[PDB]
């Protein structure tokens, strides 16, 4: 797992999450996909304890189905988060709790806005315009506080997504095999194929 | 008649009518005897079919190395109780590595079959079982009902015309208690006990089931062939 | 009305129709005893012979518990079955907890609860026995009886069964004619007798005589069956009667 | 046993009907009408109280008209202790889905789980069913203003305008001749109240034989109030609209 | 958790 | 805490001081250690806070239904057993240890018990980390046949020595008084040994000191 | 009419069952009566022992449930039984969980709180009994506290239970008229005995053998029963008189 | 064993009465007269002690009954009902809202409590409904005096003044003629004597009437002092005597 | 704790000190060890302070709830249900308890049940930490079938020395004295016992 | 390891002449990461005021908790809940979870809307009431905020006053604790108005 | 914790 990302611009959230799978000394697989699709337009990327991972948010995704075949409706990226916070929060009193940590990452109709929310394994949940988990927070914070402005393009976040790419692949003690880059906006989801 | 609803209910003269419909699944089965020497026990009992297409519906049931019984009535019922003993021998092996007494495996019966007369919504047991067996003290025949009564006997015999068999060995006592060392004489007397009760019918070879056990003869089966001996 | 098809309801005039439709079980019963003496108590009963066939002194009916009690009955005899189960049970936990074995009167309210609370409900069916039943405790000799509806009285003599009415007015003589008290010997033949006379009303069939008895100076305050010498004795000692 | 004394409360008569859903509809057929009305920027709740005494404590009374949250309130038709009941169940199960996703419960889905509830009771556990009839009337951000009600069967239905318990039938005829899509509130709280008056089995509608809220957008701007009226309120209405 |  | 129990003449009182620590910090100056279990039957409690607070609440919540169920008032040895019993339950984890002392128809009463569920009769009682400071003016001063107003005088005094003495203790002395054939009377600060002095300078601040970035009108209505 | 069967409400709002409870309290054919004194609480009962066979002894229809309080029950023995175990059980436990011993009146209701649940719960009969409780209460004295299968309860100067008990209502009623108190003002209990015996012997119209009685006396700080020779005393004391 | 009687003893019949409730009501009629009467500075219930023999001592059976120190209850109807009904009813004043929010709870909320309890009766399996119904008298600081009524069906309706049982309907009248919102609390107690003569047989005293008020906070029933914000309970039960000496200004 | 209980020809008599100890600070100098379950049976109570008192407690409902149903239990039965608590509870119990009774058949007797929950019967037995100091002297100074005063004496004598040696054990020697004749309580103070 | 120290941030409320203050820092960290700049640590039901510190997940759960339970609260008993009623409910709340206990230091303030009285008060994590006339504090920098408020403090300020007092309180104290600051947020709070401002700080 |  360990590397996942995600930076909010004026009209997108960009998710951006390392393909590696490692497990003893031996990298398994380079082109691992870290997120699920909740719904068309609220995407969710994750970290954590092996098998956690996968299971919590594929149980997230189930539940999230359901419900908009439900009400024929979709929730929104606001309701998603605190639904998913929840079990989070539930869990880690239980006699065995998910270690998993996620970005959510949502185009809210209604509004018109994007949104990314970032929710820890103790379900602890902040929005905010760029997100990270893990180590990787260590080294983007600071280089997102100063090359981030709010107004900006899909383009401009995928430049400093760039930015954050290559800092981590200079600095990080780990291999971890580049990253799949996943877009969300007012007309869904969708994947940039060179990264 | 209103007091036939449910085992839970007494009539005015203090029977149980649910229990005494019981019994009535035992008289509608076929017939089945039990006799003992004083060194054997036998069951022989008459097997039933559907039709000539069909097998011979099995009457008797296997519950150790030194007990087994033969059933009249309802099947399944049987099937319940000699699992149930079955598991009784069991246990009275492997925790005091004692072979069941025929008597206690009759008490053991008795009980069973009473809590399903006294409480709402159970049923009791459809079937009537003979039970031998060769223990400590010898051998034995027991006569199960499902009103609970448990009755330890020389020889008797269950099921449809019944008292022709019943009566026969009531005069034949004196002989046959004492064929003692002869297990083939013994079934023959079997054999004949459970002839005073057929009518239109005789024994076959997929009809006669037997079985035997006593002082060095584990409780076994005697089916089809391995019967026509005794015809 | 309809009063009566169900154990628990109250009728009008305040009885509950299945215990008293139980007693008639208890009633069609074979005959059964019990006579308290000097340092014990005697427990009789007569097994009908059904048949040649029955194989004689192994249909035991009296039944101990613990190891100083004895319990007899007459009616349905897979619902004493039941009550002896339950009083053995009753016992060990007393044993287990107060150390000393079940005083017979402590004993006897524990019967007598189990039975009144199959009158309390109508998913339950009443017992179908009258049960007599004693033995001897550090405060001597009990005998008692105990009823369908839970009903349980300590007596000199008892009986129960279809010769019940026989059996009692021959235990009301002795009582009158013995008012110092009776020996645990003496109790063992005349409860002999009173069986052969109260078997007079069940007379197709011929029966076979059960005794057993728990006497402090003959047993040693523990219940033990009557056989061969003993039991022979009292049985010559009744066919004496009869002629 | 006790097989005897039960009355088989979830079965099916011969013709496919369920006893006492029916026999439950009976009994609220016999309590005091209460109307909806939808307006486009509003909704009407109107209900007649049970034959009054003068001497009922009649302003801190509720016997009608129930809050369910913020947005959402009911109207009750049959007996008052089974509505409560079902009431508080709503009313904690608002909090839970706000609890859960941080919006306020969707009309709808609040409905679904009331009915769900009484759907339940007439198919297992032997129990008798609820003998209640509600109007919902509420507003989210889906949907806008919506009416709907359930009875005892937990079946469920929006409506423009409806009423439940006593004379629905010439009640729903008057709604039918009057009401119109572009209707204002103030138009159906005449409507509402001028439709009790002509079907009630009193001599004449008065102030302390009513309950009456409106659930409007006129607070400020975008959100959405509900106004239980006072018997004062109600006699002003009442006056308002000629009726006395 | 204080005390007294 | 320091808390304590005097058996009088003609019933009880007990005593204790206001101070609550997180650690070596004074997290209460002036908290109340005196719990009114019934209208005369009291509670002196040590040990951690809340669980003082709540076994003595929920006692004291069970002792009026018991009281209205039977139609009498209540007795101490009620409370006592219904305590002890909790406490016996929970191992030591409920962390109350406790003076209990009233007047009921029997007369009147003075036990403690311990967190683990043990229980102590007595003429004059100490509880806390200032108990053995307490206990030492106790057993100097205690007599038989007390009047109320030597009690009273015992108990402070006793309750003072752990004031001063004892770093787990400090600020007022609370007391209550329940005498037979009369109402208890709970002396909330009976003594202030402790007032601040004066401070010398006002710490007031001119006006615009602070910076502020941002104000707004919260609503609190509907 | 299955509303006759369980204690479901009848259309004119009664419970048959209950009533036909009320029925049983007189199966035995036994009356009792129990006054106070200053000191103590006397019960008396009627003691019937018909068959000859019996060990008279071990008939009784007095109860010791704890070292304070005695209970005397009118109706059939299984029932009596079923309620004496539960009251010993409750009495015991009331001690145990709040240390000081069960009062007579709060035993009583506890019984007929009981007694109510069967008449509302359908799975439970009631009990075909009526619960007399007698103690010197610490508090208030000496107490007579009464129970039926209704679940009612209610103190008394003094009762009686049983088939002719109207007779010795009235009688005591007569006394406590012409008395002007509301007990036995009498130092000893043998005399508050003797004037027990006394009055049902006049509302009764019968003579008592020292067998024909049974006697429970509670003073305090313990309740008993008299054994026969007691009351031969006791009855001795009245023909002297 | 145990209870198998898990369906519903009370239903719907065709012309939609529920029987068991309608006759719960009907046991309530037969209930001697309670009433109670709210005045601007209180509340007072009253009702008759019409004892079973006169060996019983009546003051041993209450029938107005204290539930917090602001709330007291009376009943019409089957009185052992009522009694764990008062049992039921204190307890949870404690559990669902003293050990919860530190203080007692509001008239109407308890009797809201008590409303769920009697309507479970008249639902759940295996049980008859309660045969009685309550007049709760009661005051809490943000609602003031108030009265209200509970039914064998579950169902409150808080009233001015009102009664139940026997006499009801002629006691009903009564207090239409007599109630206005202007009575001070000595006057609705004189009113609830007149009123409960009418319906009352053999003797009219202090002795045979029952009478509690809910009024001013009463500190010397309080059992301590010292804490000032504490102020004693506003219920209170009228002795005998105090009865007899508003009886000869009658 | 120092405690013991001593049968003879008219009865037994049990004795303790009355020190309850909370670390080496005396948390109660005149506690009650010696404990009622019954009319004449009682025990002495060593180990834990909440696990006795909690034990004492639910025999005495055990055998008041005995004596309302089938009359006096016997020293026996009572030993037998603190056994039972003991046994089944060795895990999360700290208590030694001597339980003593006088019945008119049996005259006195000890039975001593110490942690395990096994049971002992004795003539006299000893326990609690101060006992280890007096094993040599009471089994050089007992005899059977000594008089009220000989029995008094040597448990003075004997406590005397425990309290002595032990500093878990002091105050005063309280002993509770069980016959025919009812049920008397003594009291010895320091300046009477430690001068012995 | 130690979860009321995770997360970091700090809560204080005082009482003043008719009206109280509470204000709170907005750091959310993961031990030394400082993670968010807008996590407010105050809520308010109706018009009664609630802050909390301690582990941020419990903060967010017992904010939705007691929201819930004040709904209701509302729905019954048809009026807000006022602070000493508030202030119980807390308590019964934590008290509840006794052996498995949130990990929070809440803080209670406002005005009762009856008698107009200030109120605050604060709780240790499992219920415990600590009521005050003067102030109470909460948080990773507690201790500093006890020193700051125990010598600034003064009784019946204006408020205008008490804001400046409240605000170097907790200023003060944050840039002394590394767990605390980036940001802060003032109540002020009269019978009804209330203000809120955020202050300017240090954001290291 | 107190011992004996
Ligand atoms: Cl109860
Ligand atoms: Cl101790
Ligand atoms: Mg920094």
């Amino acid at each position: 797992m360990d590397i996942i990302l995600g930076i909010r611009v004026q009209d997108s959230v960009i998710l951006a999450s390392s393909k590696a799978v490692t497990r003893g000394i031996s990298v398994l697989k380079d082109s691992d996909d870290k997120t699920r699709q909740l719904s068309p337009h609220t995407l969710m990327s994750f970290a954590g304890e092996a098998g956690d991972t996968v299971q919590f948010a594929e149980y997230i995704q189930a539940n999230i189905q359901l419900y908009s075949i439900r009400e024929d409706y979709e929730l929104s990226p606001q309701a998603v988060s605190s639904f998913v916070r929840q079990e989070l929060a539930k869990s880690i009193r239980s006699r065995r709790p998910y270690q998993v940590n996620v970005l959510i990452g949502g185009y809210d109709k209604k509004k018109n806005k994007p949104e990314l929310y970032q929710i820890d394994y103790l379900g602890t949940k902040v929005e905010l315009p760029y997100g990270a988990h893990g180590y990787s927070g260590f080294y983007t914070f600071s280089l997102l506080d100063h090359h981030y402005r709010p107004d900006m393009t899909t383009e401009e976040g995928l430049d400093l997504l760039k930015l954050c790419v290559q800092e981590l692949e200079k600095r990080m003690p780990m291999d971890f095999k580049g990253v799949i880059v996943k877009i969300v906006d007012k007309d869904g989801i969708r994947q940039v194929d060179d990264f | 008649n209103n007091y036939d609803g449910d085992t839970v209910t007494f009539s005015p003269t203090g029977r149980l009518f649910q229990v005494e419909y019981a019994l009535e699944a035992i008289k509608q089965g076929s017939v089945t005897v039990g006799l003992r020497s004083n060194t054997h026990a036998v069951l022989v009992a008459l097997k039933r079919n559907a039709d000539e297409l069909s097998s011979y519906q099995k009457k008797i049931i296997k519950c150790d190395e030194h007990m087994g019984l033969s059933l009249a009535g309802l099947a399944p019922d049987a099937r319940v109780l000699s699992n149930y003993l079955r598991q009784q021998c069991n246990y009275s092996s492997l925790v005091f590595n004692r072979k069941l007494a025929v008597e206690r495996a009759g008490h053991l019966l008795c009980d069973k079959a009473q809590k399903n007369t006294q409480s709402y919504g159970g049923r009791p047991y459809g079937v009537g079982l003979l039970i031998i067996g060769y223990d400590k003290s010898g051998a034995h025949l027991l006569e199960f009902q499902p009103s609970g009564n448990v009755t330890e006997l020389y020889g008797t015999a269950i099921g449809a015309r019944s008292q022709g068999a019943k009566t026969y060995l009531e005069r034949t006592l004196d002989t046959f208690i004492k064929i003692d060392g002869n297990p083939d004489e013994l079934i023959k007397a079997g054999v004949e006990a459970i002839s005073q009760s057929l009518r239109d019918e005789s024994l076959t070879v997929d009809n006669l089931s037997i079985a035997i056990v006593g002082k060095d003869t584990p409780f076994t089966i005697y089916d089809g062939e391995a019967v026509a001996k005794y015809i | 009305t309809g009063y009566d098809l169900s154990n628990s309801v109250f009728s009008p005039d305040g009885r509950n129709f299945q215990v008293e439709y139980a007693v008639k079980a208890v009633e069609n019963g074979t005959t059964s005893i019990g006579i308290k003496c000097n340092d014990g108590v005697v427990f009789a009963v007569e097994k009908l012979i059904t048949s040649k066939l029955l194989v004689p002194q192994k249909n035991v009916k009296i039944q101990v518990v613990d190891r100083h009690i004895g319990c007899v009955y007459s009616g349905l005899i897979p619902d004493g079955r039941h009550l002896v189960n339950r009083g053995r049970e009753e016992a060990a936990s007393f044993k287990k907890l107060y150390k000393t074995p079940i005083p017979i009167p402590a004993f006897a309210d524990r019967l007598g609860q189990y039975v009144q609370a199959h009158t309390l409900y109508n998913s339950v069916r009443p017992f179908g026995v009258s049960t007599i039943f004693g033995g001897v405790d550090k405060n001597g000799a009990h005998l008692y009886m105990l009823e369908p509806s839970g009903s349980y009285w300590g007596y000199k003599g008892a009986a129960t069964g279809k010769g019940r009415q026989s059996a009692k007015a021959e235990l009301e003589k002795l009582v009158d004619h013995h008012p110092e008290g009776l020996s645990a010997r003496e109790a063992v033949k005349q409860a002999a007798k009173i069986i052969y006379l109260a078997h007079e009303d069940n007379k197709e069939k011929d029966f076979e005589l059960e005794i057993s008895w728990c006497s402090l100076s003959e047993t040693n305050g523990l219940h033990k069956f009557v056989k061969g010498d003993l039991l022979q004795e009292a049985i010559d000692f009744a066919q004496k009667e009869i002629n | 046993g006790s097989r005897r004394y039960d009355s088989r409360t979830t079965i099916f008569s011969p013709e496919g009907r369920l006893y006492q859903v029916e026999y439950a509809l009976e009994s609220i057929s016999h309590a005091g009408t209460a109307i909806g009305i939808m307006a486009s920027d509003g909704i009407v709740l109107a209900a007649e109280r049970k034959v009054t005494s003068t001497l009922l404590e009649q302003d801190t009374s509720t016997e009608k008209l129930y809050k369910l949250n913020d947005k959402i309130a009911v109207a009750v038709a049959g007996l008052t202790a089974d509505a409560e009941i079902l009431i508080n169940t709503a009313r904690i199960h608002a909090q839970n889905y706000l609890k859960t996703y941080n919006e306020d419960i969707p009309v709808e889905i609040l409905v679904r789980r009331l009915s769900d509830i009484k759907q339940g009771y007439t198919q297992h556990g032997g129990l008798r069913p609820f003998g209640v009839s509600f109007i919902y009337a509420g507003y989210d951000d889906r949907y806008g203003y919506q009416l709907y009600t359930s009875n005892p069967s937990g079946n469920y239905t929006g409506w423009k305008a409806i009423s439940v318990g006593a004379n629905t039938s010439a009640a729903q005829t008057l709604l039918q001749m009057d009401y119109k899509d572009d209707m204002k509130v103030d138009d159906a709280i005449e409507l509402a109240l001028k439709t009790l008056s002509k079907t009630t089995d009193s001599s004449a509608l008065t102030y302390d034989r009513l309950e009456f809220a409106t659930i409007r957008k006129g607070a400020n701007d975008g959100e959405v109030y509900q106004k239980i009226f006072k018997p004062q309120e109600i006699k002003d209405i009442l006056v308002k609209t000629g009726i006395t | 958790a204080p005390l007294x | 805490t320091t808390i304590v129990g005097v058996k009088f003449n003609n019933g009880v009182v007990i005593a204790a001081d206001t101070r609550s620590t997180q650690g070596p910090i004074v997290a209460d100056k002036n908290c109340a250690k005196l719990h009114r279990i019934s209208p005369k039957i009291w509670c002196a409690g040590a040990g951690t806070a809340a669980d003082t607070e709540a076994v003595t609440q929920l006692i004291g919540s069970n002792i009026e239904l018991h009281s209205l169920y039977t139609s009498r008032e209540p007795r101490v040895v009620s409370a006592l057993q219904m305590l002890k019993q909790h406490l016996f339950k929970y191992q030591g984890h409920i962390g109350a240890y406790l003076i209990v002392a009233g007047v009921d128809p029997t007369g009147s009463h003075l036990f403690s018990i311990h967190a683990h569920g043990s229980t102590d009769v007595g003429y004059y009682l100490s509880l806390g980390s200032g108990s053995l400071a307490a206990m030492a003016v106790l057993e100097s001063h205690w007599k038989q046949d007390l009047t109320k107003e030597e009690a009273i005088k015992l108990a402070s005094d006793a309750i003072q020595a752990g004031i001063w003495n004892d770093l787990g203790s400090g600020s007022n002395v609370d007391v209550c008084v329940m005498e037979i054939g009369k109402d208890a009377e709970y002396l909330r600060n009976y003594l202030t040994p402790n007032v601040r002095e004066e401070k010398q300078k006002s710490y007031k601040f001119p006006r615009g000191t602070t910076a502020v970035l941002k104000e707004s009108i919260v609503n609190i209505c509907d | 009419g299955y509303d006759r069967h369980i204690t479901i409400f009848s259309p004119e709002g009664r419970l048959y069952q209950v009533e036909y409870a009320f029925k049983a309290t007189n199966q035995t054919n036994i009356n009792s009566l129990a006054v106070r004194g200053k000191d103590c609480t006397v019960v008396i009962s009627q003691k019937k022992v018909p068959d000859k066979l019996l060990d008279p002894t071990t008939v009784s229809y007095i109860f010791c449930i704890s070292r304070t309080i005695g209970m005397v029950v009118n109706g059939p023995i299984p029932d009596a039984r079923n309620a004496a175990l539960r009251a010993k059980a409750e009495a015991a436990e009331f001690r145990y969980k709040y240390g000081y011993d069960m009062p007579c009146d709060v035993l009583a209701k506890r019984m007929a709180n009981l007694s109510q649940i069967y008449t509302q719960r359908a799975y439970m009969r009631p009990l075909g009994v009526i619960l007399t409780f007698v103690s010197v209460d610490e508090e208030l004295g000496p107490s007579i506290y009464k129970t039926d299968p209704a679940g009612y309860y209610v103190g008394y100067k003094a009762t009686a239970t049983g088939p002719k008990q109207q007779e010795i209502t009235t009688n005591l009623e007569n006394h406590f008229k012409k008395s002007k108190i509301d007990h036995i003002n009498e130092e000893s209990w043998e005399k508050v005995v003797e004037f027990a015996i006394t009055h049902m012997i006049d509302a009764l119209g019968t003579e008592f053998s020292k067998n024909d009685l049974e006697v429970g006396v509670a003073t305090k700080d313990k309740f008993f029963t008299l054994s026969a020779e007691n009351i031969e005393e006791r009855l001795v004391a009245i023909a002297e008189q | 064993m145990t209870d198998r009687y898990s369906f519903s003893l009370t239903t719907f019949s065709p012309s939609g009465k529920l029987g068991q409730i309608d006759y719960a009501l009907t046991a309530v009629k037969q209930g001697v007269t309670s009433l109670g009467i709210k005045a601007t500075n209180g509340v007072v219930i009253a009702t008759e002690k019409k004892s079973s023999s006169p060996l019983a001592m009546s003051e041993t059976l209450s029938k107005v009954s204290l539930l917090t120190p602001d709330i007291g209850a009376v009943y019409s109807g089957m009185g052992p009902d009522y009694r764990v009904l008062v049992d039921k009813s204190r307890k949870v004043a404690h559990t669902s809202y003293k050990r919860i929010y530190g203080e007692y709870p509001p008239t109407k909320l308890l009797v809201s409590e008590v409303a769920k309890i009697m309507q479970e009766a008249t639902q759940s399996g295996g049980v008859r409904p309660f045969g009685v119904s309550l007049l709760i008298a009661g005051h809490d600081e943000f609602n003031g005096f108030s009265l209200y009524q509970v039914d064998p069906s579950g169902s409150y309706f808080p009233w001015k003044a009102t009664a139940i049982g026997k006499g009801s309907v002629a006691a009903k009248t009564f207090l239409e003629k007599r109630w206005n919102d202007e009575l001070e609390l000595e006057d609705a107690i004189h009113i609830a004597l007149l009123t409960l003569k009418e319906s009352v047989e053999g003797e009219f005293n202090g002795d045979t009437i029952e009478l509690a008020i809910i009024g001013d906070e009463n500190p010397d029933l309080l059992g301590y002092t010292g804490i000032p914000t504490d102020k004693g309970p506003r219920f209170r039960k009228l002795t005998s005597q105090e009865i007899n000496d508003r009886l000869e200004a009658l | 704790t120092s405690i013991m209980a001593v049968t003879f020809k008219d009865g037994v008599i049990l004795g303790a000190d009355s020190r309850t100890t909370t670390g080496a600070y005396i948390a109660n100098r005149v506690t009650d060890k010696l404990t009622r379950v019954h009319d004449k049976i009682w025990c002495c109570r060593s180990g834990s302070a909440a696990d006795t008192q909690a034990i004492a407690d639910i025999v005495q409902y055990h055998l008041e709830l005995y004596t309302s149903q089938y009359g006096t239990p016997s020293t026996e039965t009572a030993a037998s249900v603190f056994k039972e608590l003991c046994y089944e509870n060795k895990d999360n119990l700290t208590a030694g308890i001597i339980v003593a009774g006088y019945d008119d058949k049996n005259k006195g007797e000890v039975y001593t049940i110490p942690l395990g929950g096994s049971v002992h019967k004795l003539p006299y037995a000893i326990a609690g930490s101060g006992s280890t100091f007096i094993y040599g002297y009471c089994d050089k100074n007992f005899r059977e079938n000594m008089s009220k005063e000989e029995t008094v004496d040597f448990i003075k004598h004997s406590l005397s020395q425990a309290i002595k040696w032990d500093g878990s054990s002091g105050g005063v020697i309280r002993m509770v004295v069980l016959t025919a004749a009812g049920v008397e309580r003594l009291i010895f103070y320091p300046d009477e016992y430690e001068q012995l | 390891s130690d979860p009321s120290s995770i997360n970091g941030g700090i809560v204080v409320a005082m009482t003043g002449k008719d009206c109280v203050a509470i204000a709170c820092d907005l750091r959310l960290g993961s031990q030394s990461l400082g993670v968010s700049n807008k996590f407010e640590k105050i809520f308010h039901y109706g018009h009664v005021f609630l802050g909390i510190t301690g582990l941020a997940t419990d903060v967010t759960t017992l904010n939705e908790m007691f929201r819930y339970k004040t709904n209701l609260y509302k729905l019954k008993e048809e009026r807000a809940i006022e602070p000493e009623t508030f202030t119980q409910l807390v308590s019964s709340s934590l008290y509840e979870r006794r052996f498995g206990p949130y990990f929070v230091g809440p803080v209670v303030a406002g005005i009762n809307s009856k008698s107009g009285k200030p109120f605050i008060a604060g709780f240790d994590l499992i219920g415990c009431i600590d009521e005050a006339k003067d102030f109470i504090v909460s948080g990773t920098a507690s201790d500093q905020l006890f020193g700051m408020c125990e010598s600034l403090y003064e009784p019946n300020l204006e408020p205008e006053d008490l804001f400046e007092t409240i605000s170097q309180a907790l200023l003060n104290a944050a840039d002394r604790d590394a767990l605390s600051g980036w940001g802060a947020v003032v109540y002020i709070i009269k019978k009804d108005e209330v203000v809120k401002r955020y202050l300017k700080m240090r954001q290291d």
